[PDB]
Formats: structure tokens, C-alpha cells, sequence
RNA sequence: UAAAUUAUGGUCAAUUGUUAGUAUUCAUAUUAAUUUUUUUAAAUGUUUUAUCAUUUUAUAAAGGUUUAUUUUUGAAAGAUUUUUUGUAUAAAAUUUUAGGAAUAGUUAAUAAUAAUUUAUAAUUUUGAUUAGAUUGUUUUGUUAAUGCUAUUAGAUGGGUGUGGAAAAAUAAAAAAAA
């Protein structure tokens, strides 16, 4: 069963991330505001303990 | 190797790909690659440059050839 | 103030001189008060402006420009059951009639696919091909036969239609397992440009299935 | 950049703005020079242009006016970058200063073609040959010369643009100072 | 230090893009057909080491050894790259026979270029370089009517003369008073327009004097 | 070939000469591509087979002048212009000697005068 | 004032609200009704409460007893999801015979 | 498909689409059984991948 | 009504087995069978602790009927700390019945936790409610087939209000603080 099948050299010679489309993701502010907070709180949490 | 009473056989192509008649590209790709292609290859030609030893001639050649 | 029109009658400008029906033809009438409101027009086919002009120059040279006597064009009129659905049949009753000319309506998708059966060889020719309600198919014989032997609509009955994908035209071009470009199967594109299934094949596209004919 | 209480201008409010008395200079030096500077901008630096408070109407037609101007100087970045490429190509190639390449003549030309494919670099003769035919049409000094100049005064016009050729960290090529040049080519 | 480029994409697809196991091949090829070398003693010891790697070299390799042989006029190199071309049957080119031509010419070998220009003389359509090249090495020993003389045989040939061939001719034919002939080549010039250089100048002021 | 038979719309299914009937009027019925090509005007091969250049003979007929682009002096056969008609591996001995007038010859004026110089320094 | 803003999320409702404008229907008496004895019902049970305050303490009591010693008092899922008979209809009829019906609007 | 497939319609044959879902079924969307070209990569780098 | 323009000055074809894929047998397959085998008899030891107690140990079955859900931060993971603050509760959408009609602890508004209020409220012929059948379930089977056909992941308002969460009367074992 397809013992011998191969594919084209696009694959094989594709640059890395060429294949990523752009799509616009679409969300409610409230997610964004959501969004935004928690990853400025992450960022600014203090290091030293865990982080 | 075969087993008794199973009638097998023959597999004409490889795989199941586009004729290379069907474009201009794959065309000129099939006829580069057989001028880059030999006709038929021998034990002596470039391809079994690597086995240097006679041990790798006779070890190639003997057995395993399959693998 | 400002009135918006509403139909494609009003839209494209209408006289409406008969009292009440708003449905009345009027193409005839149009025509006639616009030859009279004219002699250096030929009566080649009109293009409203020159950047409509063919691209071909020997398709340029059939072509002439003219202001607005471009419009109304054409001699014949139009003869449920959508436009494809009709011209099939009116083609496949002709050929058993073993006429010459069959008059059948003129959109986009029955002119291209009267073209593309043109371009492989099914009709001879045809007269009136720049009209826009109908033009006439010169249907070709060959030895008392008719080239054509079957034209069915993709929508065989005449309400359902359908979407193919290129895998079906890859299944079309290569239908019963043979390499068919026996039986050609047209499908109109995204682009509104009527193909059949070889190049829709060679362009890895589909379309809106029109018809098949062999 | 965009401000508060920016307008656009019109042409005799520019030249009572711009009025300023001067003898001698050279038009096309100082285009060169603000030119250079224009070329090394960001895409950003043409973003906050258009004044607020401005009725949607004009705000949209500046926008379509900004948009040609910008458009037109990156054709004229593009053509420039490409004389240029050329006029080092025909240097390297011939050996020849590529100062006096500017004013060479197709007697020039063919004798240094000549030269090339006698030497068996056939490939590399068409390359000079090539370029020099391309560059006879698009190098001179001043070559679009009223485009540029126009392009110029839609800039001063725009009435947003004042800023953006002056305060500019600079370095003296010869004796490495650091310091902060405020001569305005565009004024 | 460093192959020129080796990677995915920059290879043709028929070969199956990038194997990774002839990129030696690969760079060993760039390399070869490098256009901007001008060591000819690195062409020679490429050429050397592509024989031992076998990999297959057209008549555009040999056509880059031997341009890279032309400002030194290592035509003894040049005439070495012929032979092995001739014993491997591989056809030289028009500019590879020019740039052999011109090595030799530039060293003085007049016989080596009268010899060389007997291989590919009838069979091989050569040009005005090709020509140029036996008008040198004749006028080198002083033979200027045999540079007349192929001078008509390049007429005959039918190729067209270049500014180059004309002052060359005009020297030949001023230095061996040759009125008739110089009228020809001074109607000729005129004719196609050529921009006159300062040797040919010269010429026709000297013959000027006479006629 | 294959072929199916419904015989369920028929009075009597179970008849023995409908199943070879059928068969006889469907081969009578069917047309060869030989016929069907020379009906339609084309070679039989090309509607079977999968060849590029058939791409060529489903498309009708058009002037190869109208087809390729024109020249200086407007419709061209495309086999009349030099490069398209000569192989690219042939033009750089022979060609160059013929073009040089092409390229490098023309009147004092044309060969001695720089074109590469200012244009507006009157004006200015 | 009859486009929502995109990027705040805010409706039709409070754009108008933001800018100043007022987009209403003119309202029938039982609508103007509607909108208009709310305050005069807060107004007579404050009343009530200022008046005499022995009823409305024992009112009191009893909604604060009945709430306290109820059952499904827990605020779960259970208690929480918004509507019970529809969430949860293999109850109804066989466990709880509180509904009759399992649909009360148009979900 | 529903939640977790990636297929978006039916394989051959589909009901009439309109405007960016025409477009997409017709052509845009990505073909895995294709035997001339594989799936088409984003615009700058399509061009460099075509031979 | 365009009227048959004389370069016939270039003929010498096709085939080399190289593939853009649902393919159709009304009787062969497909099932209970011609070939159906193999075992199975309940009565039961989780653990550590300061000891008549306390700490750790949250989805067995049958029945009843099943919307189409679930990140208790709250316990653990887990750390230079500290919260039972680390947003878990929501929505869209797809069901069946040969004899087809009414449904309701009801809809929205609310200064109303815990509604003495206000309204021309809400579901339904675009098929509701009840009753009957009834876990869902592109996984099964079959076919040339967008046809037909088949199914066991689960879940669980009165048994302690304990717990971070009821999932708690049984546990082929997921090793449970040396």
C-alpha cells in the first residue's frame, strides 16, 4: 500500500514560517482587555522566587 | 520470495505521480535528469567509487546487497 | 431632493412609453429613437468606449467605437428553466431537428459556454454573437451526422445547482479512468470567466458547473 | 509632526513663511542634501502628518496629496539608488575614476567595450555596455529635476514637514565630534 | 571561507533540489564557473581537482579557464587547455577559441596563433577578435601584406570590421604602402560610421601625405 | 468496457433476447474517437491523450501576429525577429560583430556628444 | 447615535448616551406607566417600614427564616444555572414536579 | 467537519456559494491531493518556490 | 450582388507504451449457521497518625432519564515569601413518532440580596407542552456512491453542609507523605 510515494521539493526545500498565512484573529474588547492585563501583569512580575 | 499458491504480481510504476508529458517544466526536468542520468551502470563507475577496499567490493556485492 | 432607482430598469434608464406595464421590452423603441438621434458608424458591433476595445487586433479591427449607439445592438430577441437549462435544450432539439441555427439567449454564462463549445470544435459558428438577448449557434454535421451527440445541463432539473471543487475537475478530466478530453464539462470561475475542465484542471481551479457536451 | 494647530498652507502664506533673502547657492547641491535626508527616513516618519481638527473632507484629500508625494520621492529613491548602482558598476568595471564617469561620450564607450571583449569577458563587456545605454537617459545631475523641485514645495506646502530636516545627532566626519546640527537644507 | 551558497532553494529541482551529500559537488561547480576569478593558476588547479571528483564540465568551464588566461597570457596554458579539449572531444567556443587567440597574440607566439587559427578556421564561425588576433600576430613578425591579406580573408568570411580591425589594417597598410587598400578601408569607414581612433588617425594622415 | 442492464421498467424482465438486445443497440449507439475526431475537425489522439502541447489545439485559431507582441512597426511574425528566432547560446561571437553598428555607430554628434550632463542650467 | 462603537464594544445605547442624544419611541401610557411607578411602589414599602416597623420586622423575619432554612440554598451549578427546567429536564416530571413544562421562552 | 475538523467543505460537489466563500471553495483553499503543485504559500514567497 | 488573385518555393504523417482518478456483474458479497470456542461460584487487609479521637485517600453497578458545556483561585502542583485577590459558572448549532394541539410555580422591567410592584408578557402549526421511543456518538458494516446502516465517553437537586470541589457504601491496583 503506497510502499513507494514521495512528495514534491517545495517541501523539502521550504524556508522555515514560509508556509504561515496571514489571518486577522478576531476578538471582544473585553477579551482584549482580558488579554492585555494578564500579560502585563505577567510581565511585570517580580523575579528572583519562581520566575 | 514467494509462497505457495498466492499468484502474485507485477507492479509496473513506483508510485502514482503526474506524466511528465504534461507540462513544459516536467519535461525539461525528466530530459536534464537523463542527460545527468547514466544508461546502465556498472560495478565500475563512478557511483561505486566508494568501495576503495575489496573487503567493501566483496561485503557490498555478497550478501545484504538487497539491505 | 433625490429619488433612488430602484429595478434594473430604472437603473439602466427607461422610458417606459407604453402607459402602464413596466415589464414592456423597449429594446426595439430605444433602438430606433437612438439611430434616428444621429453617417460615420459602420454596422460593425459597438463598444460604448474605447478602452473596451479587444485586446486582439483583428478582433480590434470587427469592433467599432461609438458613443452611446453602442448599446441596444442586435437583431434577434430572447426566445423557470434557467438560461443553461434552455440553451441545452433548445441545442439538443435543433440538432435532432438536424436544423443549421438555433436562436438562444445571450448572458454570460451561455455566450462562454457557446464559446468554449466553439473553441473544441462542436458548432461551427455562430451570427449575432455580440447581442445581448440572443444570438444564433451555426451547428455543425459531418456526413449527415451531427457533431454534437449529447448536451445536458449540470443542473438536471432545473432548480438545483452546484459548486465543483478542483478536485472534481481533476475527477472530470480524468472520469471512468481513462484521460478525458472527449467530453467536456465547462464551469464557470470565481472570476466570472467560463473554462472547461482541461484548463480548469491546468489552472488547479473549479467554478459553478454549466454543462457538459460531446 | 502632526500638531494641534497645524494647517496646510498655500502659496503665498509659503512664500511670506519662507521669506527669506539669499544671493547664491547651489538649487541642486541642497536638493541632493535634502534629498539624502528624505531617503534615510522610516516609513514612520511620513505617518503623523496630516493636522487634526481638520474637516474630514480636506483630511482625506491631504491624505490622497501626502500619499503622491511620498510615492513620487520613493520612484525618485528607487531611480536614484539604481543610477547610482550603475555608475559603480561602470567604475569598477573600466577602472576609470567614478567622478568622470558623469561626462564620458560613446567614443568612451566603445573603446572601453572593445577593450573588455578582447580581454574574453563577453558577459561582462554587455554588463558595461548595458549600463552605460541605461545611465545616458537617467544620470544626469539634475535629471527629473522639476518633479523634485515641485515634490519639494508640496513638502513645504503641506505645513507639517518644518521639523523633520533639522535636530539630527551628528558626528564631523573629520574630526569625530559629536554634536547636534540644526541647519535647516529644507528652510 | 565559505560556499558561495549552499542550502535549500538555490539548486535546480530535476538534480532533487538539495542533497546534502554533493554539496562538496555543488561548491566545487560554483566555483569553478566563478566569474569574477582571475587566478589562472587557481583555474588550472580546479580544473585538476573536478577531474579527480568527477564531476562533468561543459565547454563553459574551459571557456572560464581560459579567460582567466588573458591578462597574463599564460598561452602555453591556454594551448594545454586546447589539447585536453581536443582529446576529450569537447568543442571549444567562439570566445574561448578568442581568448586562446588572444593570449597567444598578447605573448607573440605568432606561430601559435597561425596554428591555432587552422583547427577551427573553416569549421568554426569565428569573428572579429578571432581576426584581429592573426592581423596581430602577422604584423608581430612584420608580415603586414599577410595582414592585408587577412584582412581579405575576414572580408571574404563575410564577418563585419570593428574599429579595432580597422586601425590595425590602416597600421598595416601605412606601414607597407598600400594606397588602393586604405582608399578601401577609409570608404568603408566612412560608410558605417565608426568613430575613428587616434592609430588609425595617425595612419591616415601618414598616408595622406602620399596620396 | 463495462456494462449494467436494468431491466425492471419492462413488461417481462425475465424475456431472454433483452439482455443481447441491449447490448447490440448500446455498441450500435456508441461512436469511436476516430469518428467523433474527425467530426469535430481534430486529430483523435489529442482528446485520449496527455500531451502539453495539445493545450494548443483546443483553443481556437488566431493570427500568430496577433498572438505575439508587435514591433516598432506594429504586426510582426514572431519568426522575423532575430533573438526569438536564434538559439540564446549562439548570439555572443558572431551577433556582437553584427550589433557593434547597432550599438556604436552613428554621426560625430551622436558619438562624440556626452548626453550625461546637466539639462535645466540655462534656465536655472 | 445608531452605530454601537466597534472598538469599546459600547451599543448603540451608550454611544447616543456619550454623545448627548436622545433616540426614543414615543411610549404608550402602559409603557409610560411601566417607567413610571417604579419609585411610587419603593416610595409606599419605605413608607411602610418607616411607619410601622412590628409588620415589617416580622415580614422580615419570615422572608430571612424561609431564605436561611431553605433548601438548595447552596449556590452551585445546579442553583446557579439560569434556567433549571430546561437545563435540567430528566428531573422534571420523574424527580421534581415543581415545572410542568420544560420551555418558558424562545431558547 | 464541525469543532476539530479541518475540512471546510464537501469534497467534489457543494450547494452555490457567494462572494469570499465561492472564491475559497473554488480556489483558495487548501487541496492536499493535488498531483502538479502542493497547497500555494503566502505572496513574497511563492515566487521564489514556483520552479 | 465583388466576381475564385496562380509561385504548388517545400512535402517527407502517426506510433517508443511514462500514471492530474468514485466506477457500476440483481448476484457475488453480507448476517444467525455449513467452521462458533473459551473460561467464570460470592462471603473481601488501603494507609499514617498525637489514641475510645484527629490528618491523607472525590464518579462501582442495576433502576429512574439524559441540554449540546464547565479552568471552586481556594486542596495539591508550589519554589525568597504572600491570596482561601492566582477572570472555573457563560453563549451559537445540529433529534425521532401513519392517524399533529394547545402549553405555564409562567416573559420582561425593578431603589426589589429575600420582587406585597409595573406591562398590550412568554412557548407553539417555521410543529410547542405532555405522552411514546430515547446517553450522546464523520469511529460499525456495506456500496461505483455526500446513500443505507450500527455503536457503552459520560452525566445523576433530600445519606453526613463536611470539603478547594459531592463525584461518597464500591474498589485489574493511578503506589498513596523513610
Amino acid at each position: 500500500f503506497r510502499g513507494a510515494d514521495t512528495y514534491s521539493v517545495k517541501y523539502c526545500e521550504q524556508g522555515r514560517y514560509e508556509y504561515q498565512r496571514y489571518l486577522m484573529i478576531n476578538r471582544f474588547p473585553s477579551e482584549y482587555k482580558k488579554h492585555f492585563l494578564s500579560f502585563l501583569s505577567n510581565i511585570r512580575m517580580s523575579s528572583g522566587s519562581a520566575t | 520470495a514467494r509462497k505457495h499458491g498466492l499468484f502474485y504480481g507485477k507492479m509496473r510504476f513506483a508510485e502514482q505521480k503526474i506524466t511528465f508529458y504534461s507540462d513544459r517544466f516536467l519535461f525539461r526536468d525528466l530530459v536534464n535528469r537523463r542527460e545527468a542520468s547514466y544508461a546502465n551502470v556498472w560495478e565500475m563507475d563512478d557511483p561505486y567509487r566508494f568501495l576503495q577496499t575489496e573487503q567493501d567490493y566483496e561485503d557490498y556485492w555478497g550478501d545484504n546487497y538487497d539491505v | 431632493g433625490h429619488r433612488l432607482l430602484h429595478g434594473k430598469r430604472e437603473r439602466e434608464g427607461s422610458l417606459f412609453a407604453v402607459a402602464n406595464d413596466v415589464k414592456r421590452d423597449e429594446r426595439l423603441l430605444r433602438q430606433q429613437l437612438n439611430a434616428l438621434l444621429e453617417t460615420p458608424l459602420v454596422d460593425l458591433p459597438g463598444v460604448e468606449r474605447r478602452r473596451d476595445l479587444p485586446a486582439d487586433p483583428i478582433t480590434r479591427l470587427f469592433f467599432q467605437h461609438k458613443g452611446d449607439h453602442a448599446l441596444y445592438y442586435g437583431t434577434y430577441d430572447k426566445p423557470l428553466y434557467t438560461p443553461i437549462y434552455d440553451f441545452c435544450h433548445r441545442i439538443r432539439e435543433a440538432t435532432e431537428q438536424r436544423k443549421r441555427f438555433v436562436v438562444v439567449p445571450s448572458t454570460i454564462e451561455t455566450r462562454g459556454c457557446a464559446r468554449v463549445m466553439h473553441d473544441h470544435g462542436l458548432v461551427a459558428g455562430f451570427r449575432d454573437f455580440h447581442n445581448d438577448r440572443a444570438f444564433a449557434v451555426e451547428l455543425k454535421y459531418f456526413q449527415g451526422d451531427s457533431t454534437i451527440n449529447v448536451i445536458e445541463p449540470c443542473s438536471y432539473d432545473g432548480r438545483t445547482e452546484f459548486e465543483w471543487s478542483p478536485k472534481m475537475m481533476r475527477r472530470l478530466l480524468n472520469t471512468h479512468g481513462i484521460h478525458n478530453r472527449l467530453v467536456v464539462y465547462i464551469c464557470r470561475t470565481a472570476d466570472n470567466r467560463i473554462i472547461d475542465h482541461i484548463h480548469a484542471v491546468k489552472e488547479n481551479i473549479g467554478g459553478r458547473g454549466l454543462m457538459m457536451v460531446h | 509632526h502632526a500638531t494641534y494647530g497645524a494647517v496646510p498652507l498655500t502659496h503665498s502664506q509659503v512664500t511670506s513663511v519662507y521669506a527669506t533673502d539669499g544671493g547664491k547657492v547651489d538649487e541642486l547641491g541642497l536638493l541632493e542634501l535634502v534629498e539624502e535626508r528624505i531617503f534615510s527616513w522610516k516609513l514612520n516618519k511620513w505617518e503623523m502628518r496630516i493636522p487634526p481638527n481638520l474637516p474630514n473632507d480636506q483630511k482625506e484629500l491631504i491624505r490622497q496629496e501626502q500619499e503622491n508625494l511620498k510615492q513620487i520621492l520613493s520612484g525618485w529613491r528607487k531611480c536614484f539608488g539604481a543610477l547610482n548602482a550603475d555608475i559603480l558598476q561602470i567604475s569598477s568595471l573600466t577602472g576609470v575614476p567614478k567622478e568622470v564617469v558623469r561626462e564620458k561620450n560613446r567614443t568612451w564607450l566603445q573603446e572601453e567595450v572593445a577593450k573588455l571583449r578582447w580581454m574574453g569577458e563577453v558577459n561582462k563587456a554587455a554588463l558595461l555596455r548595458d549600463a552605460f545605454m541605461r545611465l545616458e537617459a537617467f544620470g544626469s545631475r539634475d535629471f527629473m529635476f522639476m518633479e523634485r523641485l515641485c515634490c519639494i514645495y508640496g513638502l513645504a506646502r503641506q505645513g507639517t514637514f518644518d521639523e523633520a530636516f533639522t535636530n539630527y545627532i551628528t558626528e564631523d566626519p573629520v574630526t569625530n565630534d559629536i554634536f547636534v546640527d540644526e541647519r535647516n537644507p529644507f528652510k | 571561507m565559505h560556499p558561495r551558497l549552499s542550502g535549500q532553494g538555490v539548486f535546480p529541482r530535476y538534480g532533487g533540489g538539495w542533497m546534502h551529500q554533493f554539496g562538496h559537488v555543488y561548491a566545487l561547480q560554483q566555483e569553478l564557473l566563478n566569474a569574477e576569478a582571475n587566478n589562472w593558476f587557481r583555474a588550472m588547479e580546479l580544473w585538476h581537482t573536478a577531474r579527480h571528483e568527477g564531476v562533468a564540465m561543459n565547454v563553459s568551464h574551459y571557456t572560464n579557464i581560459l579567460r582567466q588566461c588573458v591578462p597574463p597570457t599564460a598561452w602555453e596554458a591556454s594551448l594545454m587547455v586546447l589539447k585536453q579539449m581536443r582529446r576529450e572531444n569537447i568543442r571549444p567556443d567562439v570566445v574561448g577559441v578568442g581568448c586562446a587567440l588572444a593570449a597567444c597574440a598578447d605573448a607573440n607566439r605568432s606561430e601559435e596563433v597561425e596554428k591555432v587559427f587552422s583547427c577551427f578556421s573553416g569549421k568554426l564561425k569565428l569573428d572579429s577578435i578571432c581576426y584581429l588576433a592573426l592581423i596581430k600576430a602577422k604584423m608581430s613578425r612584420g608580415g603586414y601584406a599577410e595582414a592585408l591579406a587577412v584582412g581579405r580573408e575576414q572580408d571574404a568570411d563575410g564577418v563585419p570590421f570593428l574599429p579595432h580591425t580597422y586601425t590595425h589594417l590602416l597600421e598595416a597598410a601605412e606601414v607597407a604602402d598600400d594606397g588602393e587598400m586604405a582608399l578601401e578601408l577609409a570608404r568603408r569607414m566612412s560608410s558605417e560610421q565608426w568613430p575613428v581612433s587616434d592609430r588609425g588617425r595617425e595612419a591616415l594622415k601618414k598616408l595622406s601625405t602620399r596620396h | 468496457a463495462g456494462c449494467r442492464i436494468n431491466l425492471k421498467a419492462t413488461n417481462n424482465p425475465k424475456s431472454p433476447t433483452h439482455t443481447v438486445e441491449g447490448v447490440f443497440e448500446a455498441v450500435k449507439a456508441l461512436r469511436s474517437v476516430s469518428e467523433i475526431a474527425a467530426s469535430r475537425g481534430k486529430v483523435p489522439h489529442s482528446l485520449i491523450y496527455n500531451i502539453y502541447p495539445y493545450l494548443e489545439e483546443i483553443r481556437r485559431r488566431k493570427g500568430m501576429m496577433a498572438m505575439h507582441p508587435p514591433g516598432k512597426d506594429g504586426l510582426l511574425m514572431p519568426d522575423r525577429v532575430v533573438d526569438n528566432r536564434l538559439p540564446d547560446h549562439l548570439k555572443k561571437g558572431y551577433y556582437d560583430d553584427v550589433y557593434w553598428k547597432d550599438f556604436f555607430a552613428g554621426s560625430d554628434e551622436h558619438l562624440n556628444e556626452p548626453r550625461m550632463g546637466l539639462r535645466g542650467d540655462e534656465m536655472r | 447615535g445608531l452605530n454601537g462603537c466597534v472598538e469599546t464594544g459600547r451599543s448603540r445605547s451608550e454611544v447616543a448616551r456619550d454623545l448627548g442624544l436622545s433616540y426614543t419611541r414615543p411610549l404608550h401610557e402602559n409603557e409610560k406607566k411601566q417607567l413610571s411607578h417604579q419609585a411610587v411602589y419603593y416610595e409606599r414599602l419605605a413608607k411602610f417600614k418607616m411607619e410601622q416597623p412590628e409588620a415589617a420586622r416580622a415580614m422580615e423575619r419570615e422572608r430571612f427564616v424561609r431564605k436561611f432554612s431553605g433548601m438548595f440554598v447552596k449556590m452551585d451549578i445546579r442553583s446557579g444555572a439560569p434556567d433549571f427546567p430546561s437545563t435540567y429536564r430528566r428531573l422534571l416530571g420523574t424527580k421534581v414536579v415543581r415545572w410542568a413544562s420544560k420551555r418558558h421562552g424562545p431558547n | 467537519g464541525g469543532p476539530g475538523s479541518p475540512v471546510r467543505g464537501p469534497g467534489y460537489y457543494a450547494p452555490p456559494m457567494e462572494g469570499e466563500h465561492q472564491r475559497g471553495y473554488t480556489a483558495e483553499w487548501r487541496d492536499l491531493r493535488n498531483p502538479m503543485r502542493p497547497p500555494e504559500f503566502p505572496t513574497p514567497w511563492e515566487r521564489k518556490y514556483r520552479q
